[PDB]
């Protein structure tokens, strides 16, 4: 485990890359009762998650913070800020350049006739009838 | 029944320890600021429970079934666990690396 | 725990300690190392940079303002609020700090200079609010002395910059942090960070 000292990384740890799906748990073993702001800054730097939470007396922090890649803004590829501002009387800050992974999906078509040998010149239109409608 | 009790505190673990470095030169006294809080305070089932019981507070020779150790990763813990009667010493991921007969 | 003279061991020491880092999921504490590869502009070479339990003690960053051999325990192990305003004339192309560590400190690292304006950093937070807009870095291979008078083991930190004709005039909020050199040494605390807000560069 990481620590940038005065706050016990658990998790995250420098130069992560999160997946499509997976959950960020701000775990984080620091001192007791100060004003952990995370904002997750996602690559154009605003603020897609946000929230202030507060140690308790053991120390950890147990929080889900996002769901990547199902959520606007945890789709975008490239450097997060995972930037936590720490607000006591004396503020401190950590600087986590977190990343994403981008998708796409592929279909076949496959044709086949009575004699078994692959046809060559068949057409194959493919239409997004999702929306009811031949897109 | 349990009422007060003999050992109705705990002990300290400090945060300086009473631990030396290895290399090669054991001495030297390193900073050990067991990272961002031991969570704290040894517990202990009594080794004269019945009787201790009643007991407002008196000095016995008590055996340790915990000791409480929070840094990095997992938790350590040192303890001569009383149950086998076998000093059980455990890591800071945790596992018995001694069972240790008396 | 060594009891009687039987070593019972009680899991990684580094755990135990503070300095510690697991700098870019690598980890570094007492008994490491760490082989680096530095391959330049000039070619190749490789430093080699090992790490010992008793080279321990915090590595801090303490501004100009500061002394070198006056230590910061009793402000915060990760940031502390430097308010003042360091002015930058158009004759300095170099940030001053004092990087304050008292033992003997061999251990070679880089301090990262992550430039930010006071809008891409709120003067209201510690929020940097966004991903660094220039990144430059000051490889400080540190000397446990080459004799007091030549190099002390207090050093005075000139983080020079290559792109200073690649940032001009502007109020900044810089962000220096004690930086492994690429998987390099354990380093950092009290404070791991130095964090200047009302900087104002010149050029």
């Amino acid at each position: 485990a990481v620590t940038i000292n005065g706050i016990t990384f658990y998790s995250p740890v420098p130069n992560q890359t999160y997946k499509y799906g997976q959950q960020l748990v701000l775990s984080i073993q620091s001192q007791p009762n100060a004003l952990v702001t995370l904002y997750v800054y996602d690559p154009k730097g605003n603020v897609v998650y946000n929230n202030v939470y507060q140690t308790n007396s053991s120390g950890g922090l147990t929080a889900t913070i996002a769901t990547f890649g199902s959520t606007p803004g945890f789709t975008t590829v490239g450097t997060y800020t995972v930037s936590l501002s720490v607000q006591g009387t004396t503020s401190e800050s950590a600087s986590v350049n977190v990343q994403y992974v981008p998708l796409t999906s592929t279909i076949t078509a496959t044709v086949v006739n009575q004699e078994g040998s692959p046809l060559a010149g068949a057409t194959v239109q493919l239409y997004n009838t999702t929306s009811g409608s031949n897109t | 029944s349990t009422l007060s009790l003999v050992a109705k505190g705990a002990g300290v673990v400090e945060f300086l320890l009473t631990a030396y470095p290895y290399t090669g030169n054991i001495t030297f006294a390193p900073p050990w600021f067991i990272a961002e809080n031991v969570v704290k305070q040894p517990f202990m089932t009594y080794s004269d429970l019945q009787f201790a019981k009643t007991n407002p507070s008196a000095i016995l020779s008590l055996s340790t079934v915990n000791i409480t150790v929070v840094g990095l990763g997992g938790k350590a813990s040192v303890y001569y666990n009383s149950t086998s009667g076998q000093t059980v010493i455990t890591n800071i991921y945790g596992q018995t690396v001694a069972t240790l007969s008396g | 725990i060594v009891l009687n003279g039987k070593a019972y061991s009680l899991g990684p020491a580094g755990l135990f300690l503070l300095p510690f880092v697991t700098y870019t999921g690598s980890a570094i504490g007492a008994n490491a190392t760490a082989i680096i590869t530095v391959s330049d502009g000039v070619g190749t070479s490789t430093t080699q940079v090992p790490i010992t339990a008793e080279n321990f003690t915090p590595i801090r960053l303490a501004p100009f303002q500061v002394p070198a051999q006056v230590p910061l325990p009793n402000a915060p192990k990760l940031k502390y609020e430097y308010n003042g305003s360091i002015v930058i004339t158009p004759q300095q192309q170099v940030l001053k700090i004092y990087v304050t560590s008292i033992l003997p400190y061999p251990q070679e690292f880089q301090i990262q200079a992550f430039v930010y304006e006071a809008s891409q950093f709120n003067v209201h937070t510690g929020s940097p609010t966004a991903a660094p807009v220039y990144f430059s870095y000051s490889a400080v291979r540190a000397y446990p002395a080459l004799g007091i008078g030549t190099s002390v083991p207090n050093l005075l930190v000139y983080v020079q910059l290559q792109g200073i004709s690649n940032l001009p005039a502007g109020k900044y909020v810089i962000v220096l942090s004690a930086v492994p050199f690429a998987g390099g040494p354990v380093l950092s605390e009290y404070p791991a960070q130095l964090i200047f807000t009302n900087v104002t560069l010149t050029q």
